[PDB]
């Protein structure tokens, strides 16, 4: 497999590049460049040649190769919707940038109280581990993630509300917070979607 | 991201840098009052609140803690500090000023919300309130709730609900089904359970261990009901109100 | 001698299929590993039935055979057998004989099967250690700074724990502590005889430390080289060794090591204990400065084996000091793993000399392939002083040069106790001579004349107890 | 001995 | 029992909703199309109906272990348990764990008297979830379109 | 009375080998 | 249901390039070669000094096994029906078939659905 799969690479990128190359002629340089498709695929194209020229770290390698799934879809099968969906896709989300602006300085800023208030509360001494905790804001961001999501959530609760004290009264005014979360944070993700919807795929269709 | 370095800690350990970090919100704390005194003794709204705020707070905690060496709450307000990101770049407050008035319509659905999560919570603490605390909690010699671990609430030998078996026995005692916090003992405890329960987070659980402390032939038409007047049918409102206004903004 | 040759001539070889290895495992009832089936005849002396026509191998359950090093250390140590069996004829009164491989397994002859769960290792045991290294001064720094609450304060425990466990009466010990201000842990304020009484207390006191503060290895490095230069009490004036239990940190101290040893006359081990993202190059950098070793343990798994290979590296001057370090040292009386009563074991560490007609290998040879043993029965011993011809009233009895009894009337065959048993052959019975019989004042004078190796008659009145501990006679 | 209680 | 004509006084608190004309018209509005629904809730219930009696003919006999999860609140030997283990996978509630314990190899309940548990399982449920969600979406938007006037007014 | 051998401080030893100066 | 489908196949066919052979390990945290791993080891149920257990160690790959694009695929599939070793990464990686997927799988339907409107 190995031996073939080089063997393919090497003549088959020979390939892409005296097509593109002669395409180029034909029509207009500038025109050329000016399709965002051609222009991508330019772009790939010296994708290969940096690879080549690299090869005169395997990560590197993987990850530009990756990068060479482009041709992949060239061929833009089903553009019908392919071309529309891509299209769609830059289009929507072109629009919706700010809104995400927005859902992200929510998120940085609830993870930052995350971790103010219940970071460094979560040692209830069991060598369980705890996929959720306010450890770090890496893994602050993690937990605000998975309690917007709900993945474990209500159980993220229970941390927060059985570590700054027990069941009981001043210690389960740690769970004003992570609703405060769940609705708050799913309403801006879900008014973000909609737009998506409603704003886009209409414009788009008709 | 200076409030993102900050390792929290376990007990008070630090390392050079933190101590470094607050070092420097000893400048993030002589900048932002020259500023807020400045712009005073122009003026002396509402955003700029958001700042005089943040300032009281801030300086005083410090200056309080000055001679003090238990912050935290008192030091977990500057994560409002990036409010300010929104204040002064005008990007994104249109943003939320469309995000603000957007909502402004589905005010009857969150007076709704509340008004079942209420209606359920105190039906429920009537139904169910006190009897989730038993648990098969031996094994006929001396000690704590045997069950496997999971403990669910058990029940004796008159009562329908889930009958002990082999040489285990019911009785009084486990704190609740859940570190106690999934029961309707007590008011609100109730409506916190029957919230989450509403999130479809977990609905199931919380109506097997109704089923197995009561029997089973009663308290399910209150969780069906739950749910379907719950979630689905207050879903669609929401989605409802949110994209008729969509579509005068398409408009 | 007979190990050093052979392990010299061989071959190092990575291949073992195809010319499988032969030997008897203790704990049985595999490709590249052929095993033996004896005869296991019953025989006195040995409560047990033993082969002499071939030596057993007891492999821990961690270690693995088949590894190239067990395999390879399977084959150099074959011809052990050989002389195994020629000190038996010459000597039929001979105990077990062992050779306690660095690798971990131990060869002993003759052969006998092992004895619940098997944590046997004979790099752990009292008579491998005494001959592994020399007496050490070992000062343990403990960090119980903020950072390390949670579970790898539970590991520190444990390796504090873990690591008392491998020292005998002949070091001293004692134990401090960090959290931005550096104090002892226990009531003793200064280096102990580590016997079984004061390690009792240095593990009780330690289990009883939280977590919580300021780290500041600056201060806790003054603390710990000053109580290193005591010289007012009891010491062993030899390997003064420091090891710091610590997490991670950003901290190197340079300071404290070039005020307190300049000449580097104290090695620093560093210990880096449990799972976190903490920096560890610091810790790195004293143990490679100072003449030490850095380790890492991040969980109960690695305890046991990173608390006993601080002894290769104080080993190192003893293998270069030649034929002068070759003197067969005796520790304390003790249960043999396999039962046989109490035993003392004779102690021999044979060094790596690969290379030595070449003079210049010097790279492994700088540790040593393991330690010998033999072991002698107390009976051996009782039967070489004839009590009949005597009255009932009077014995022999001898002690070592610590006051410990090596034979006496009262000492028993029975672990000695060190407090109150509480429920919710691992340790030697030292029991002293003023213990062993009623402590009188011209009893001590003729105890400390006899550590000194004196020759002396004193005739005197002293209270004497019955058999039964009832009455009490003059 | 017997042993004690915890 | 006593119980039910106690939780009474409790209701009493809705005509409080029977107030703020806000609040009355939204939920009069949707309650009057939830009859206008019908193609699409009849379609559901059938839909219920048929994967129940199917589901309780083929995994119904698995022997039931509450260390598992055929457990006796979540089996399939009564129409209308089964019914409830089927609204729990509509309503995304670990569906998938409830999957696995319908594949073969399941040991068969004691008065059924491992041959027990056909594979079908897979194709159930996944099928199940996938329609489910379909005909949901189906009256989600149904409703609202059907409702699309109030939704937006220029009051 | 401690032991009269004492084996440390050689000047030829390796010092060379830690265990965090190869990782 | 054929755009995610191909979707789902080109992902992964990046996984494949990305993350063969990085989830393969052994019982004993301890070897690091499969090699290594071969023979027992000791564990201490719930860190009970007290309580060794001689497992048996074994060098086996994780879930998820990306060693072949179709465990991927269906993995893929799993996602929608260690822990920092490699898979922070991997965690990234298994949050963007959803958006991409949704994206979509909302977009054609919505959009589909409006001529019911019509
Ligand atoms: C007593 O000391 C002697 C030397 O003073 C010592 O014998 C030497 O031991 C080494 C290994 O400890 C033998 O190994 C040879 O060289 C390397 C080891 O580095 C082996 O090749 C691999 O090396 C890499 C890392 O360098 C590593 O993967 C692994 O260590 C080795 N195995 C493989 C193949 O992956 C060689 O295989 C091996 N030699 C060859 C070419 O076969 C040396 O042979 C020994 N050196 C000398 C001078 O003989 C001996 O082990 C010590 N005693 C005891 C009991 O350990
Ligand atoms: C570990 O490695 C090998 C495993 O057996 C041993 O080496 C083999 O030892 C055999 C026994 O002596 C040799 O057989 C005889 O060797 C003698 C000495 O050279 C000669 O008489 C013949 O070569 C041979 N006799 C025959 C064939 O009738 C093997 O030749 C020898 N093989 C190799 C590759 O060395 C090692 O001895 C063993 N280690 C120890 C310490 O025994
Ligand atoms: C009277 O007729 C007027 C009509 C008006 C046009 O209606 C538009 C309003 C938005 C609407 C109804 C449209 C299409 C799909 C609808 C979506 C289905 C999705 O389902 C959900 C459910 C919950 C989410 C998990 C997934 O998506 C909603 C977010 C999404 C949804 C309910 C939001 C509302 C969308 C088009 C034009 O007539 C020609
Ligand atoms: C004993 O230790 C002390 C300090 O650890 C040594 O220092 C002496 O301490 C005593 C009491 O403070 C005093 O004699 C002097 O202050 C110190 N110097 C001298 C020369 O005594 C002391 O030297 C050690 N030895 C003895 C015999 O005391
Ligand atoms: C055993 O008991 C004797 C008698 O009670 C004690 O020895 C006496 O101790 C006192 C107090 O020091 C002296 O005044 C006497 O002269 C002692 N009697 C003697 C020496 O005959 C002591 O408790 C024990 N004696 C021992 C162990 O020798
Ligand atoms: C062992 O010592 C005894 C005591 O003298 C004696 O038999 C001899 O010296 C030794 N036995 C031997 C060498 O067989
Ligand atoms: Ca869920
Ligand atoms: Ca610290």
């Amino acid at each position: 497999l190995t031996e073939v799969q080089d063997t393919a690479n090497k003549a088959l990128l020979a390939l892409f590049t005296a097509e593109m190359l002669l395409k180029m002629y034909s029509l207009g340089l500038q025109a050329y460049f000016v399709s965002l498709f051609n222009r991508f695929d330019c772009f790939v194209v010296c994708g290969g040649i940096l690879e080549t020229i690299l090869v005169e770290s395997p990560l590197g390698i993987s990850v530009l190769r990756c990068v060479r799934l482009l041709r992949i879809f060239k061929i833009t099968r089903y553009w019908n919707s392919l071309s529309n969906l891509v299209a769609s896709l830059l289009n929507s989300v072109r629009s919706i940038a700010s809104l995400l602006l927005l859902l992200f300085l929510f998120i940085i800023i609830f993870s930052l109280l995350g971790m103010q208030l219940f970071g460094g509360k979560f040692n209830f001494d069991e060598m369980q581990t705890r996929r959720s905790t306010f450890d770090n804001f890496p893994q602050s961001l993690l937990t605000v993630f998975q309690i917007l999501t709900g993945e474990d959530w209500n159980s993220v609760m229970y941390d927060g509300i059985m570590a700054y004290g027990g069941p009981s009264f001043p210690g389960m005014l740690v769970c004003i917070y992570f609703i405060i979360l769940f609705i708050c944070g799913n309403y801006i993700l879900l008014n973000v979607f909609l737009a998506i919807a409603v704003d886009n795929l209409a414009d788009a269709e008709s | 991201v200076a409030l993102a370095i900050y390792i929290p800690f376990p007990e008070d350990d630090s390392n050079a840098t933190n101590s470094n970090l607050e070092r420097v919100e000893y400048l993030f704390l002589i900048i932002f009052t020259v500023e807020a005194f400045l712009k005073v003794i122009a003026y002396g709204n509402g955003w700029n609140l958001l700042d005089f705020i943040i300032v009281v707070v801030g300086l005083f905690s410090a200056i309080l803690e000055q001679a003090t060496k238990d912050v935290k709450a008192l030091r977990a307000f500057r994560v409002l500090r990036p409010l300010r990101l929104v204040s002064g770049v005008p990007s994104l407050q249109v943003v939320l000023n469309s995000i603000i008035k957007a909502m402004v319509p589905l005010l009857h659905i969150a007076l709704l919300v509340l008004f079942v999560i209420i209606i359920y919570a105190i039906i429920g603490l009537e139904l169910f309130m006190g009897k989730m605390h038993k648990t098969c909690y031996n094994q006929e010699g001396i000690a704590d709730v045997p069950a496997e671990d999971d403990p669910s609430p058990c029940a004796l030998e008159t009562g329908h609900g889930r009958q002990c078996q082999n040489g285990t026995v019911c009785k009084p005692g486990w704190d609740g089904p859940k570190h106690g916090i999934t029961n309707f003992d007590n008011f609100a405890f109730a409506m916190l359970t029957v919230f989450q329960c509403i999130t479809m987070e977990g609905w199931t659980d919380v109506l097997y261990w109704v089923n197995d402390a009561v029997g089973r032939d009663w308290p399910w038409i209150y969780f069906v009901t739950l749910i379907i007047i719950g979630s689905f049918f207050v879903l669609n409102l929401v989605l409802g109100v949110l994209s008729g206004e969509f579509s005068k903004e398409r408009e | 001698l007979e190990a050093e040759k052979v392990q010299a001539a061989h071959q190092w070889r990575e291949d073992f299929a195809s010319n499988e290895v032969v030997y008897y495992n203790a704990k049985d009832d595999e490709p590249g590993s052929q095993r033996i089936k004896p005869v296991f005849i019953e025989d006195a002396n040995f409560g047990r039935q033993i082969s002499y026509q071939h030596a057993a191998v007891h492999i821990p359950t961690d270690i693995y055979e088949g590894s190239t090093i067990v395999l390879n250390e399977l084959n150099w140590t074959s011809a052990l057998d050989e002389v195994f069996k020629k000190n038996r004829e010459e000597d039929p009164s001979l105990l077990w004989q062992v050779f306690g491989s660095a690798t971990g397994l131990a060869r002993y002859y003759p052969a006998s099967p092992w004895v619940k769960i098997d944590l046997y290792d004979v790099r752990r045991r009292p008579w491998y250690i005494q001959g592994a290294a020399s007496p050490k001064d070992m000062l343990i720094l403990v960090d119980v700074s903020g950072s390390v609450s949670g579970l790898t304060l539970k590991l520190i425990r444990t390796s504090v724990s873990e690591m008392l466990e491998t020292l005998s009466d002949d070091d001293f010990v004692n134990v401090a502590s960090f959290n931005s201000n550096a104090q002892d842990v226990s009531c003793f304020q200064h280096l102990v005889q580590a016997n079984v009484r004061n390690k009792k207390v240095l593990k009780d006191a330690v289990n009883n430390i939280t977590a919580k503060g300021i780290t500041d290895y600056k201060k806790g490095f003054s603390f710990a080289f000053e109580q290193l230069l005591n010289y007012n009490v009891s010491r062993a004036n030899c390997n003064k060794i420091i090891m710091l239990f610590t997490d991670g940190g950003e901290e190197r101290a340079q300071e404290i090591f070039n005020k307190y040893n300049k000449d580097k006359k104290v090695r620093v081990f560093t210990f880096s204990v449990g799972q976190h993202n903490y920096d560890r190059g610091p810790i790195q950098w004293m143990a490679c400065e100072n003449k030490g070793y850095y380790y890492e343990i991040p969980s109960i798994g690695a305890i046991r084996i990173n608390t006993q290979e601080y002894l290769d590296v104080l080993g190192r001057p003893m293998v270069l000091a030649g034929d002068k370090a070759k003197q067969v040292q005796w520790t304390n009386v003790y249960l043999d793993a396999l039962e046989l009563g109490l035993v003392i074991t004779g102690t021999l560490p044979v060094f790596n000399i690969t290379g030595q007609f070449e003079n210049k290998t010097n790279l492994k040879n700088q540790l040593i392939l393991g330690v010998m043993g033999v072991d002698v029965s107390l009976e051996d011993i009782k039967r070489l002083t004839p009590r009949f011809t005597l009255c009932p009233n009077g014995y022999y009895f001898a002690i070592d040069p610590n006051g410990y009894v090596l034979l006496h009337p009262n000492l028993q065959p029975k672990p000695i106790g060190v407090g109150i048993p509480t429920i919710n052959s691992q340790e030697p019975v030292t029991l002293d001579f003023l213990d062993a019989e009623l402590e009188n004042d011209i009893k001590v004078e003729i105890r400390n004349k006899m550590i000194d190796g004196e020759s002396g008659e004193k005739t005197f009145r002293t209270l004497v107890k019955s058999q039964d501990e009832r009455y009490i006679d003059k | 001995c017997e042993p004690g209680a915890a | 029992s006593i119980t039910f004509f106690r939780l009474f006084r409790v209701m009493r608190l809705v005509k409080l909703l029977s107030r703020g004309e806000g609040i009355r018209t939204l939920l009069w509005t949707f309650i009057k199309s939830f009859q206008a629904l019908p193609y699409v809730a009849l379609l559901i219930v059938m839909l219920f109906f048929i994967y129940a009696v199917i589901g309780m003919q083929v995994f119904g006999k698995i022997a039931l272990n509450d260390t598992t999860e055929i457990n006796r609140n979540n089996n399939f030997q009564t129409f209308p348990q089964a019914v409830l283990l089927l609204f729990r996978c509509a309503t995304g509630e670990a569906w998938q764990d409830i999957m696995l314990a319908c594949m073969p190899g399941k040991k068969c309940a004691p008065e059924s008297e491992t041959p027990c548990g056909s594979s079908f399982a897979v194709f159930y449920f996944i099928s199940f979830y996938m329609l489910c969600a379909f005909l949901i979406i189906n009256l989600f938007v149904a409703v609202i379109m059907d409702n699309f006037d109030y939704l937006t007014r220029d009051w | 009375k401690g032991p009269d051998v004492c084996f440390d401080n050689n000047v030829l030893e390796d010092y060379t080998d830690c265990g965090g100066v190869s990782g | 249901v054929i755009v995610t489908t191909l979707l789902q196949f080109m992902f992964a066919c990046i996984g494949v390039q990305l993350f063969k052979g990085k989830l393969y390990t052994c019982s004993d945290s301890s070897k690091q070669t499969e090699a290594e791993c071969k023979g027992n080891y000791i564990t201490y149920k719930d860190g009970e000094v007290d309580h060794p257990i001689i497992q048996p160690r074994s060098w086996e790959n994780s879930k998820f096994d990306f060693d072949n694009v179709l465990a991927a695929m269906m993995a893929l599939f799993t996602v929608s029906t260690p822990i920092y070793n490699y898979r922070v990464e991997i965690s990234i990686f298994f949050i963007i078939y959803i958006i991409i997927i949704a994206f979509f799988m909302m977009n054609i339907f919505v959009g589909f659905v409006i001529v019911t409107f019509q």
